[PDB]
């Protein structure tokens, strides 16, 4: 099979930028090689096809290069609707596979998270579990380090981890940290705390409760 | 590239 | 207007069998060959196969040899895709596109259904429990935390649609014993806390479960004895 390797995979621009992607094939595949941009929800649109050539409808601050291996896609001046995830995809022999994906997202100033943590409810401890919530507010960039301490031990596979995209008005990100437990484990411990590692923190912040406390 | 024969 | 309509999202144990359906409008639906791709949650894209729509020839990736039959039905400008023999490993989105095929080679995906979601899992039909996340100790964060359901989605609503902004709903995670879990927060003044009261309208209909849950502040008021 024949691997498409995108690069970044993940970039932050300002409006106004001129963004760069790169797709490079493992094996020569001409001018074989099509262009799409995708949003959330949505199905890819094409933006490029026979390496070079625009799509029809297509704005024409996109265009693209390349044959052969090495192929580039180019935005002269990223406006707010071409922020997405953008896909290069071959179809020179079987099976046609696609890159792996460039998302590009909205570049702002850091902002460190305010930090949250929620014991169970009453409700949920009569049913026989346990969630402690670990909330993250509105914070960039995205890269954050959320570890959970329970009387003083660092835990590991019992919580998830689930995070929004971008605000649409301050470019934000928020994330949710949950850990989930029986109510009899939940009772063998006291003291729950979340700890958030952050570029905007000076230093880690820390959450916590103790068990029945509240 | 690839094909998959004649079309209307 | 040229496009392609799927049919609906469907729900299948492992070993089952779906048929995805991609009826093609406004152009001669027997002109372009149809692809099928598809996409896991939070992937990227994988290609299946193609089908020509004329002679009904298919040509289907390695990996789906055997068990995925694409087919059509010229009458009703209708291309399937049969999925058969599915696991969890298929929970995805599925979307048939046109190719351009400028001399009767592949050129581009130019027009694309909106995508069908099948999830695969030995779960069962279940509403969610809604918990409070309780507001306590300018701004104040509370929420609802919505659990053990199957399958997606969940709406949630704030105030029956009232109160918009500050609200953050979290994508859903898959727990491991295959029911799904999110959460719903706001941040709101919490001078207000006392004097106003916030909802969290949780909606589930695939089970037909609406809850309602009102989320009361409680007392967390104890700080920690502190060296600095």
């Amino acid at each position: 099979d024949i691997q498409l390797t995108q690069s970044p995979s993940f970039l932050s621009a300002s409006v106004g930028d001129r963004v760069t992607i790169t797709c490079r094939a493992s094996q020569g595949i001409s001018n074989e090689l099509a262009w799409y941009q995708q949003k959330p929800g949505k199905a890819p649109n094409l933006l490029i096809y026979y390496a070079s050539t625009l799509q029809s409808g297509v704005p024409s601050r996109f265009s693209a290069s390349g044959s052969g291996t090495h192929f580039t896609l180019t935005i002269s001046s990223l406006q707010p609707e071409d922020f997405a995830t953008y896909f290069c995809q071959h179809m020179s022999s079987y099976p046609l596979t696609f890159g792996g994906g460039t998302k590009v997202e909205i570049k702002r100033t850091v902002a460190a998270p305010s930090v949250f943590i929620f014991p169970p409810s009453d409700e949920q401890l009569k049913s026989g579990t346990a969630s402690v919530v670990c909330l993250l507010n509105n914070f960039y960039p995205r890269e954050a380090k959320v570890q959970w301490k329970v009387d003083n031990a660092l835990q590991s596979g019992n919580s998830q981890e689930s995070v929004t995209e971008q605000d649409s008005k301050d470019s934000t990100y928020s994330l949710s940290s949950t850990l989930t437990l029986s109510k009899a484990d939940y009772e063998k411990h006291k003291v729950y705390a979340c700890e958030v590692t952050h570029q905007g923190l000076s230093s880690p912040v820390t959450k916590s409760f103790n068990r029945g406390e509240c | 590239a690839v094909g998959i024969g004649a079309v209307f | 207007q040229e496009v392609l309509v799927q049919s609906g999202a469907e729900v299948k144990k492992p070993g089952a069998s779906v048929k995805v359906s991609c009826k093609a409008f406004g152009y001669t639906f027997t002109g372009n060959p149809m692809h099928w791709v598809r996409q896991a949650p939070g992937q990227g894209l994988e290609w299946m196969g193609w089908i020509n729509p004329h002679s009904g020839d298919t040509t289907t990736a390695q990996k789906f040899q055997g068990r995925v039959y694409m087919t059509r039905d010229k009458s009703i400008n209708t291309a399937y895709l049969d999925v058969t023999r599915l696991t969890s490993d298929d929970t995805a989105i599925y979307y048939c596109a046109r190719d351009k095929y400028y001399g009767n080679e592949a050129v581009g995906m130019d027009v694309w259904g909106q995508g069908t979601t099948v999830t695969v899992s030995s779960a069962s039909t279940k509403g969610p429990s809604v918990f409070p996340l309780a507001p306590s100790s300018g701004t104040a964060a509370l929420g609802c935390l919505v659990k053990d359901y199957f399958p997606e989605p969940v709406t949630v609503s704030w105030n029956s649609g009232a109160l918009t902004s500050g609200v953050h709903t979290f994508p859903a995670v898959l727990q491991s014993s295959g029911l799904y879990s999110l959460s719903s927060v706001v941040t709101v003044p919490s001078s207000s806390l006392g004097t106003q009261t916030y909802i969290c309208n949780v909606n589930h209909k695939p089970s037909n479960t609406k809850v309602d849950k009102k989320v009361e502040p409680k007392s967390c008021d104890k700080g920690l004895e502190v060296l600095f």
